[PDB]
């Protein structure tokens, strides 16, 4: 049994009936830590904490934002929706889940072989490292500069000063 | 109504006596000293004396609505 | 490299954190064993907010002014610069004095960035009250 | 209430005693009465203590639990309440409870059974034991408190023995016992309406279709303390009833739009508000739960009695027999269940429901 | 210092119809808050039976004939005032304002003792 | 055993030395909690005012159970000093329930202390889950 | 949205609906209709129906107009003029 | 002040000043006819809107928010007892300060006309109760002066003893608590038992570690026992030690001049207008003692110093308040070596209780003792107003005697309560943590504020 598949199931149940902005702000963590996990488990173990390292850091600035900005609107009113008209609707999404149709490349399963030539074995961040700051070392110097420009950008647009 | 004042300059110390009565406004020194504006609101609050100009009067040691003026 | 043991402690401590919770609802004498005021959910004298035993303005859905806000938002362009020498740290040796120069050129245009913020004291607490000493002054005749 | 429950100051009891009264009604007052009420520690003594406390008539309060007997000494002034450890299994502690007092109110009942108790130990094993204790100390006025349904020839186990208790203190203490009937009290933690406000009340298409005459707790506490001070009141009895008759799943239905429950077209379908079931599955549940669970749960007997409605007596006395109007639950619905409504906390605006907005609510929920 | 909220300066009136205006505004403060007094208290009454409340107290004073008397008064009633709409005062002093209530013979008097 | 800061006139520097180094109740485990949520007893330690009354009680009523009541020194006990004044509460125990009282004016800390043993002498002797089998 | 949109006939016609509520002489009320001549309103009845007229229009009267109304005309030309719609979050508007 | 149009209770409309020219549009059109053609259907146009939000005179109905309450309330370890300080934030800045008090006022005033003037000393014991000794010399002090009497030489000195000694243990309750508010947890304890040692001083001389009726009018209550002036003398040597090692936790350390520099100034204006006095007065710069001003009890025969400030700040009020600590010190070793001998209480049985064995013997003993006892003393008629330098301040008593055994009136003028009404003064601007080191510098104990 994949309890992925039933986390994504509650995951989608509450965002329908999701009503003010804390649950909202909660909706991202409940769709980062799927994410992380099946990282963590299937793909990529080092992109799974790069998303936890990087993620919680956006979460917990995107949390303080919602308390200066909670302004009551939402708790007292009221929402509609229907038990009967939520399920039906999870039930006929989760009808069709295959975002591919060529069949045999999700049916039929595959290998790898191994070899030994590689013997200077290192991690993948050393690799991405080694390419980042030698051959792509542009895109690292422009992305440094997209990073000064926001510095300047968050300073022009909230201090009032 | 007894005013008590101080003088550091000169080391003195001086009273000053003015009456009152339960319905007679009092001119409020809180303009002159803004340390009298708890004593005054004290003085009210046990005795209900008037006292005109004083930026917030109220109760100041009784319960919150009480009835009565317990010094007199 | 074998995570199973791993594994096995996260769903330990998955397990174990439950355990808390139900062991302290197991062993708490039932209401009516106390004093006997009845369920949580009707003592609502109980179950109010605490305010030094007066009570107060419920602004619990106010918004609340943040005088950090700028600090706040200032962390994630520097979280980002931190999490960009990941790919440096396990790969100094490999790219030599190449990636050296690289990485010292990263910070050089991120310490701009620095320089920015110290000259324009961006990272200040923004108070809404400012205290000013007015001069006395006599238009004298 | 009032500021002084007697008519005079002086009071000859049927025991021979003169008693005269001191003050004018407060805490330091005394009335020269000593009562003893036992099951004080309950939902309804703690009403009946605290209204006899407060004008100083002495009450002996017999406990087990010692926790929950603390907060009666609050009612009363220095000595006027006191505590005596008990059991109905106890015949020493019983006579102790009533060596003194003038006034022997009983309160003792369970509609459940228990490793120790069955209900008939209780409803009557314990009821012909105090009255026959309260004869032999020389008590004066007996009060028993069966309930609304009380019948020799019940079905129900509950019923049978209220119903037997009622005749068993009158072979006992003597025809002069008083005896009250009240109906499903509703107040602060009441039982009545406790069963109403829980959200997961399983197999409630069953439970909550029982109809009755609900009755203000303040008012039945307020009877009692007019029955045990006027003698004119002995060897009667009293059926205390609301002018209204509910059903239960009109209330469940009415309290559900003061909690706001149904703000949410999903939330309270979601949220367990509706757990039908078959009775069997409910009587098997009932059933399993009474040797397993350690807590009294919704039994078996409580099942049989969701179909029986309440009957008045009509040849018992009202509330009009003691000068008293009954009390509305269409006045007193939302203070009770104000505690219980989610969000209010001066939020945007209370949605205070007055007398005539309950009665108004009532007529949209039977609207189908 | 500043005053706190809803606070007036304490001033003697010495014109009755200048007296009379003001005893009229702050009646109509009275009314407007009634329903917030209803949210901040948490009484169990419509803001409707607040205003009813509101206007037998003014109704209690209406004769006073002496001008020192209306000052006092007047000024006890906008301490209230800015009492009940600052929250000061506790949720069970108000709900005891509104638990506020036919005399007996002689007879039942004489028997029970009197007063 | 977990008191609650409830320090209210001079029976609180009494109360205060009891956590001075010479007595030292933090030994005894006894801690003293800002919060009614991790306190189970509340030190009644000095005068209890009309206008403090609801208050006290409201602080009383959001501690969870079980929970004890302490009531030291006269003004506590019995309104003491100011018993004839219009704006005391005579005794504490009009209040809320009180477990132990503690005499004195103030009580030293001792005296206190000694108050603190009585009370967990009477919670010792709970039997709360036999009362549930051979009670109920 | 931050503009109102009364018009005189509805305006008089929610205070007229909120004056017969009242204990007035006449249920026949025209802008022209008197508080104390044609409805008989004292000094606390007048200021009563003030604050119910405040509560339907979502309005606040002055101090200096509230002493010096005559007509129901005159509240009708009040709430016309001063209506403003109450702002709303920062994302009623704009989502 | 006035319900206004477009301001009241409940909602304004605020329109700014127009710095931009009045500019007038008339005649507006499109390509298809004029405004007036399409008017009625352009309300589902925004680019039809001829009012811009960006204008300063844009009508908003912005409904009143009650800016963000806090109840500081009496449970709170940060407040010294029952004090529900309500304050308005904006975040963490403080913008406006409420101190409710009376939680703790107990009609003291009004009890004390009921009572004779040995009656009412216990009463002073309860104002300022960890400072015990000076409460009861200023009643004292007020009694004698209308009663026109004086101590004799070697109960003035006692009074000035145990009135240094109270003041060493008026400071440890205040610095220390101070300090732990702030965050300094140990000093607190350390000191404390410099406390019970002091304290042990106090229950030798009356039998009561606190509550010491032992200033009385006319002297002192009882004799000073044999060996305490050693006891005294002997605790002295060490208590210097105590005071440097707390100033190594306080004095120097970069926190806690963090916490302190710069918090609570006052000017020296500010101070004298709003009353203050004592430290309060004396961090500010003004140069005043009432020790100094109006000698009493012996204070004229022993030598100290009085720290001023220059910056009005809770850190210059700390280093004041440690001077203190050590020329008290400083008189207490003189008091020790300079006690004389001779009665510590007036030789007039009118006043004070004569000796057990002269009352057992003599009939005119008997007499005084037996009148004493059940109808005090009379006091000539007429007022007085005597302050004194207590460890809060200026705390002063106001009596009026109407010639019988029964003060007519007394109002105690409380260092305190002048103190607590600078409050919202002086801690506008600030933010709360900075309320706690306000509260904690003012030396509030509620007792003498409400009494
Ligand atoms: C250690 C476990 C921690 C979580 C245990 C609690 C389980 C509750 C649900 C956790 C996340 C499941 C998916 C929910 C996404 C957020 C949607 C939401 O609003 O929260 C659900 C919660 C329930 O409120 P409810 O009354 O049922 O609905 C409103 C009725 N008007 O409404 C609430 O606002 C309460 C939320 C409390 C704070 C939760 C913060 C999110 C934590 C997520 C960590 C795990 C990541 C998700 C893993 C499951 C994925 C489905
Ligand atoms: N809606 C209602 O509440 C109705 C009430 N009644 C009857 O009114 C009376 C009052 O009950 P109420 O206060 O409302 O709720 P409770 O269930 O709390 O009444 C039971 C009382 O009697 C005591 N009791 C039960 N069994 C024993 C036992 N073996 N030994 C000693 N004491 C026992 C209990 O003591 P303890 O507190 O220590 O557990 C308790 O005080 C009951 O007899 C009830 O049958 C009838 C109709 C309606
Ligand atoms: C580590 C400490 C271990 C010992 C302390 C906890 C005791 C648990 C058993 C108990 O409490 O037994 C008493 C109970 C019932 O009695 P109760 O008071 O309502 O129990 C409250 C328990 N609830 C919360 C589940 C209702 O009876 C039994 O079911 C016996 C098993
Ligand atoms: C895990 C163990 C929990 C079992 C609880 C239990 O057995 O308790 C259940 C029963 C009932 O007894 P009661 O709780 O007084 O009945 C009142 C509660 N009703 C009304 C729900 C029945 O107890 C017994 O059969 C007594 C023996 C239990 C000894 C401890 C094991
Ligand atoms: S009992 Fe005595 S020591 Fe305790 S608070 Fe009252 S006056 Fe102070």
């Amino acid at each position: 049994m994949n309890l992925e598949i039933l986390d994504l199931s509650i995951l989608g149940f509450y965002s329908l009936i999701s009503s003010n902005s804390f649950e909202s702000i909660a909706i991202l963590v409940a769709t980062i830590m799927p994410v992380i996990t099946e990282l963590w488990y299937n793909y990529s173990q080092l992109f799974a904490l790069l998303y936890t390292l990087i993620y919680v850091g956006a979460v917990v600035i995107l949390f303080v934002f919602i308390l200066s900005v909670i302004n009551e609107k939402e708790e007292y009113e009221y929402e509609y929706s229907g038990l009967f008209i939520l399920i039906l609707v999870l039930l006929l999404d989760d009808l069709d889940d295959n975002e591919s149709n060529d069949n045999d490349y999700n049916n039929v399963y595959i290998t790898d072989y191994a070899d030994w030539f590689n013997n200077y074995n290192e991690s993948d961040l050393s690799v991405i490292g080694n390419l980042l700051f030698t051959e792509y070392a542009l895109l690292l110097l422009i992305i440094s500069f997209i990073l000064l420009m926001s510095i300047i950008g968050l300073i022009l647009i909230v201090k009032k000063d | 109504v007894v005013y008590n004042l101080l003088s550091v300059r000169h080391n003195s110390r001086i009273r000053i006596k003015t009456y009152a009565s339960e319905v007679s406004p009092v001119p409020s020194v809180v303009p002159l000293f803004q340390g009298a504006n708890w004593f005054e609101r004290e003085t009210y609050d046990l005795f209900g004396i008037f006292f005109e100009g004083h930026p917030d009067l109220r109760r100041i040691m009784t319960d919150y609505g009480f009835q009565g003026h317990p010094l007199r | 490299m074998l995570q199973d043991l791993f594994n096995n402690y996260v769903i330990l401590v998955g397990i174990l954190g439950l355990i808390f919770l139900g062991v302290n609802y197991f062993i708490v004498e039932s209401p009516r064993m106390d004093e006997n005021n009845g369920n949580i959910s009707d003592y609502i004298e109980k179950s109010g907010p605490f305010e030094c035993g007066f009570s107060s303005f419920e602004q619990s859905h106010n918004p609340i002014p943040i005088a950090f806000i700028l600090v706040a938002l200032l962390f994630l362009p520097f979280d980002l610069e931190v999490s960009s020498m990941l790919p440096y740290i396990v790969s100094i040796y490999s790219v030599g004095i190449y990636g050296l120069i690289i990485f010292i050129l990263f910070l050089l245009i991120l310490i701009v960035g620095f320089i920015y913020e110290f000259n324009t004291k961006s990272l200040s607490i923004t108070t809404i009250l400012h205290k000013k000493n007015k001069a006395l002054v006599k238009n004298l005749y | 209430v009032s500021t002084f429950p007697l008519k005079s100051d002086i009071n000859i009891t049927k025991s021979g005693k003169t008693l005269l009264s001191v003050g004018q009604g407060g805490r330091s007052s005394r009335t020269g009465f000593t009562a003893t009420v036992f099951g004080g520690t309950g939902f309804l003594g703690r009403v009946v203590v605290s209204k006899l406390a407060k004008h100083g008539t002495n009450v002996v309060v017999p406990f087990r639990n010692d926790r929950a007997r603390r907060q009666l000494k609050v009612n009363g002034d220095l000595g006027v309440v006191n505590f005596v450890e008990f059991d109905i299994r106890n015949l020493k502690s019983i006579e102790d409870s009533v060596k003194y007092s003038d006034i022997v109110i009983n309160l003792i009942g369970t509609e459940h059974f228990s490793k120790n108790f069955s209900i008939e130990d209780v409803n009557i094993g314990a009821a012909e034991r105090i009255a026959k204790a309260a004869k032999e100390a020389g008590v004066s006025r007996l009060i028993h408190v069966s309930s609304y349904n009380a019948n020799p020839s019940s079905s129900s186990d509950f019923y049978a023995t209220k119903g037997i208790g009622e005749q068993v203190v009158r072979d006992n203490f003597g025809p002069d016992a008083t005896i009250v009937r009240p109906a499903p009290m509703y107040f602060r933690n009441s039982p009545f309406l406790n069963e109403l406000l829980q959200i997961k009340a399983l197999g409630g298409n069953v439970i909550f279709k029982k109809e009755v005459y609900p009755v203000h707790a303040l008012q039945v506490g307020e009877a009692i303390e007019r029955i045990a001070f006027d003698d004119a009141t002995a060897g009667q009895t009293y059926e205390l009833f609301g002018k209204e008759r509910y059903s239960k799943k009109e209330l469940r239905e009415m309290i559900k739009h003061i909690i706001h429950i149904g703000q949410r077209g999903y939330y309270p379908y979601s949220a367990g508000f509706y757990l039908p079931a078959p009775e069997p599955f409910l009587y098997a549940f009932a059933l399993i739960r009474q040797y397993i669970s350690s807590q009294p749960r919704f039994n078996v007997d409580q099942l049989k009695r969701s179909h029986i409605n309440q009957e008045i007596d009509q040849s018992a006395k009202t509330f009009t027999d003691l000068g008293m109007v009954p009390d509305e639950l269409s006045e007193y619905l939302y203070r009770y269940v104000k505690p219980h409504i989610s969000y209010t906390s001066q939020t945007q605006n209370r949605t205070v429901y007055s007398k005539e907005d309950i009665e108004k609510l009532r007529d949209y929920v039977n609207t189908p | 210092t500043n005053p706190t909220a809803f606070a007036q300066t304490t001033r003697y009136v010495k014109d009755s119809t200048e007296m009379r205006t003001l005893v009229l505004n702050l009646y109509r403060r009275y009314l407007r808050h009634s329903r917030g007094f209803v949210n901040n208290y948490n009484l169990d009454i419509p803001a409707s039976q607040v205003r009813t409340k509101i206007r037998q107290e003014f109704e209690r004073q209406r004769f006073v004939k002496d001008l020192p008397l209306k000052n006092v008064l007047y000024m006890k009633a906008q301490m209230e005032f800015q009492e009940l709409v600052n929250f000061w005062k506790q949720q069970c002093h108000v709900m005891q304002y509104f638990e506020s209530i036919k005399g007996d013979s002689f007879v039942q008097k004489f028997l029970k003792g009197a007063q | 055993f977990w008191p609650m800061t409830f320090g209210l006139a001079c029976c609180a520097v009494e109360m205060m030395h009891v956590s001075a180094p010479r007595y030292d109740q933090d030994r005894l485990g006894i801690i003293f909690r800002a919060s009614p949520r991790q306190s189970d007893i509340m030190i009644v330690a000095g005068t209890v005012t009309n206008k403090m009354a609801p208050a006290l009680r409201q602080v009383y009523d959001q501690m969870p159970y079980p929970r004890w009541v302490i009531s030291m020194g006269s003004c506590a006990n019995g309104g003491g000093y100011y018993h004839y004044s219009y704006s005391v509460v005579r005794g504490v125990d009009r209040i809320v329930p009180v477990d132990i009282y503690v005499p004195g004016c103030p009580p030293t800390s001792e005296a206190l202390m000694y108050g603190v043993f009585q009370l967990q002498k009477k919670m010792m002797d709970g039997q709360t889950h036999r009362m549930w089998y051979r009670s109920y | 949205q931050s503009a109102s949109t009364l018009t005189k006939e509805d305006v008089l016609t929610r205070s007229v609906s909120v004056l017969r509520g009242f204990e007035v002489k006449t249920k026949d009320i025209d802008l022209q209709t008197t508080f104390v001549q044609d409805l008989g309103m004292d000094s606390l009845d007048l200021n009563d129906a003030l604050v119910a007229l405040e509560e339907e229009f979502d309005v606040v009267f002055d101090d200096k107009t509230a002493n010096e109304i005559k007509t129901v005309g005159e509240v009708v030309d009040f709430v016309l003029a001063n209506y403003l719609p109450t702002e709303q979050s920062i994302n009623h508007t704009i989502r | 002040a006035a319900q206004t149009k477009d301001n009241n209770d409940f909602y304004d409309v605020k329109t700014k000043k127009n710095d931009f020219f009045p500019v007038q549009v008339d005649g507006i059109e499109s390509s298809l006819g004029k405004y007036e053609e399409f008017a009625k259907d352009a309300h589902e146009w925004e680019s039809w809107n001829l009012q811009n939000e960006d204008h300063p005179e844009y009508p908003v109905k912005r409904t009143k928010i009650r800016h963000f309450t806090l109840n500081f309330g009496p449970q709170h370890p940060a407040a010294h007892g029952v004090l529900r300080l309500i304050l308005e934030l904006h975040g963490e800045e403080i913008l406006r300060s409420d101190p409710h008090v009376g939680l703790l006022h107990r009609g003291t005033e009004k009890l004390i006309e009921s009572k004779t003037y040995m009656q009412a000393l216990p009463y002073f014991d309860r104002l300022d109760y960890v400072s015990m000794m000076t409460n009861e010399q200023v009643f004292s002090l007020a009694v004698e002066k209308l009663l026109n009497l004086e101590v004799p030489e070697r109960g003035q000195y006692i009074r000035t003893l145990f009135g240094e000694i109270t003041r060493v243990l008026n400071h440890l309750m205040s610095v220390l608590s101070h300090a732990m508010d702030v965050g300094a947890l140990t000093p607190f304890l350390w000191g404390f038992e410099e406390r019970e040692k002091l304290m042990e001083f106090y229950e030798r001389v009356s039998g009561a570690r606190l509550h010491s009726a032992y200033v009385r009018p006319g002297g002192v209550s009882q004799d000073l026992p044999a060996g305490l002036l050693d006891d005294i003398y002997m605790w002295a040597t060490q208590f210097g030690d105590r005071l440097d090692e707390t100033e190594e936790l306080l004095t120097d350390s970069r926190i806690w001049k963090q916490r302190t520099i710069g918090i609570g100034e006052v000017t020296a204006e500010d101070a004298l207008n709003y009353g203050l006095s004592g430290v309060m007065l004396r961090g500010s710069g003004v140069p005043f003692d009432i020790r100094k001003s109006q000698p009493y009890d012996a204070y004229d025969k022993v030598d100290f110093d009085i720290a001023v400030g220059t910056k009005g700040d809770c850190y210059d009020r700390y280093l004041i308040r440690m001077t203190e600590f050590r020329q008290s010190l400083r008189i207490i070793e003189q008091c020790c070596n300079q006690m004389p001998p001779g009665p510590v209480k007036v030789e007039d049985f009118k006043v004070a209780p004569p000796p057990r064995a002269l009352m057992k013997e003599d009939m005119e003993a008997l007499i005084h003792h037996f009148l004493l006892y059940t109808k005090g003393y009379a006091v000539p008629a007429g007022e007085t107003y005597t302050a004194i330098e207590a460890p809060k301040g200026e705390m002063a008593v106001y009596v009026v005697s109407d010639g019988s055994e029964r003060p007519y009136r007394c109002k105690i003028r409380a260092p305190g309560f002048a103190h607590l009404g600078a409050f919202d003064h002086i801690a506008r601007g600030h933010f709360l943590p900075d309320a706690v080191a306000i509260i904690g510098t003012m030396d509030l104990v509620f007792g003498e504020v409400d009494r």
